């Protein structure tokens, strides 16, 4: 019973952003 | 204006023609719901834009173009490789030394755009040589001399070269960054916080080689500090980064637990947000898998009892969690800790979960009892356990996965109630 990695992320920042 | 118009703008001699065409391809880029990138891409307007970025001369176009390239390399993987296949990331990277500050912003942009689509661009994008000339930006005496539009680009951007794995980005790139992100992490901007916090939160998801690069800089005590800020855009990744920085070594865990991280922790186990419960509860299940000096200290910062709550009161994914925290502790705890641990009511919430359908979590449940039984014998009071199971309404639930479809299940079950069914030394 030893150390476990994460699931994956929920509420992610963003990848790319446009400019509005 | 039509796409027909911005081309024949675009490919007029008349420099001035040129720029009205990139303005009014900026505006459908950018003020449109339903931007027609792929339209513009088509056209071949790319290469043009991506070449209007080195006129020096005309920095007026030089921005508009850097708006418009911004924005087509914010779409699809297809339209960002088409701004990329167009000659733009080092056309960007050249305007990171623009003496107008707004332009070098955009390509700061404009290049993270590029960075965040994966492992491939972003490794291209260093490949380039954006990392020098990016943290050069950031390398002046007070950082309050920077706009802080401009500096959280710069902190996004940044964040989106540490971003992702398979593969990692380069550790040469990571050593150079890492010294800056340190100083951005005392920073009092929120947005930046939790820009730097992602960043972080990334360069912490790998190996444990990759962890104590992170930890050696001295981010950890301010990390757990930026733990219990208001701010739910910092918790998350700064949870995220500490949680990852405890899948480590035992030597690194203690970093986290010597910088006073368990002291924050009852407020994230009990958060307004269900996200935020799961990640805390997580976090403590791999703390719980640590020596037994860290379960110590675990029971010493009273969250226990939280952990207890968490077993009966959260929702379910949150719950999984807490089963492994608890089981992480009954594996590597002393009979005392154990003890403690019935003490705290343990037995009927960890339990109730084998009502659960989940074969994983039922088998490390039964474990877990396993576990206190254990801990049991050696004090010789297995009865008493057994008839504290039995009230906690456990035995019921223990003989009902004696009809289970699995066969782990159906032979864990049938030797609990074969053996056990037929100070802090005593579970008193």
């Amino acid at each position: 019973f030893g150390k476990r990695p994460a699931e994956d992320m929920e509420e992610e920042q963003a990848f790319k952003r446009s400019r509005n | 204006w039509s796409v027909d118009d911005i081309v024949k703008g675009i490919n007029s001699s008349n420099v001035e023609n040129q720029l009205q065409a990139t303005q009014a391809a900026r505006k459908l880029l950018s003020r449109e719901k339903q931007p027609p990138i792929d339209n513009i891409i088509r056209a071949g307007l790319i290469p043009k834009f991506v070449s209007f970025l080195g006129r020096t001369d005309c920095s007026p176009i030089q921005f508009e173009s850097a708006w418009a390239l911004t924005n087509i390399a914010s779409g699809t993987s297809e339209q960002t490789k088409a701004v990329v296949d167009g000659g733009a990331i080092p056309a960007f990277i050249s305007l990171l030394a623009s003496p107008h500050a707004h332009i070098s912003e955009q390509a700061v942009w404009a290049l993270g755009n590029i960075a965040g689509d994966g492992s491939v661009f972003r490794d291209l994008v260093i490949k380039y040589g954006a990392v020098d000339p990016l943290l050069a930006l950031l390398a002046v005496p007070d950082m309050s001399s920077l706009a802080c539009g401009y500096l959280r680009n710069l902190t996004w951007t940044l964040s989106n070269l540490c971003r992702n794995k398979n593969p990692a980005p380069p550790i040469d790139a990571v050593e150079q960054i890492l010294p800056t992100l340190v100083r951005l992490l005392h920073h009092d901007d929120p947005e930046v916080l939790a820009d730097t916090c992602w960043a972080i939160s990334y360069l912490t998801d790998g190996p444990n080689e990759r962890i104590g690069m992170v930890v050696k800089t001295g981010v950890v005590p301010q990390l757990v500090k930026l733990l219990g800020a208001s701010e739910l855009p910092i918790v998350t990744p700064a949870l995220r980064a500490i949680g990852n920085i405890v899948t480590g070594t035992d030597e690194q865990t203690q970093v986290v637990i010597d910088a006073g991280a368990l002291a924050v922790f009852p407020s994230l186990l009990t958060n307004p947000k269900t996200n935020i419960q799961k990640e805390a509860t997580w976090t403590m299940s791999n703390i719980t898998a640590g020596r037994q000096d860290q379960i110590q200290q675990v029971v010493n910062h009273g969250l226990v009892p939280f952990l207890v709550s968490v077993l009966s009161k959260a929702d379910f994914k949150t719950q999984k969690e807490a089963v492994w925290a608890v089981t992480n502790y009954t594996s590597g705890g002393t009979v005392e800790q154990i003890v403690y641990l019935v003490h705290c009511g343990i037995i009927e919430p960890l339990m109730n979960l084998l009502t659960a359908k989940d074969t994983k979590i039922i088998l490390v449940i039964l474990d877990a009892i396993s576990n206190i039984f254990q801990a049991a014998e050696k004090l010789g009071e297995t009865e008493k356990l057994s008839i504290m199971i039995e009230e906690c309404g456990g035995l019921d639930k223990i003989e009902a996965l004696q009809n289970h479809e699995n066969e782990s299940v159906y032979k864990a079950s049938l030797s609990l109630i074969e053996k056990y069914f037929s100070e802090g030394y005593t579970f008193q």
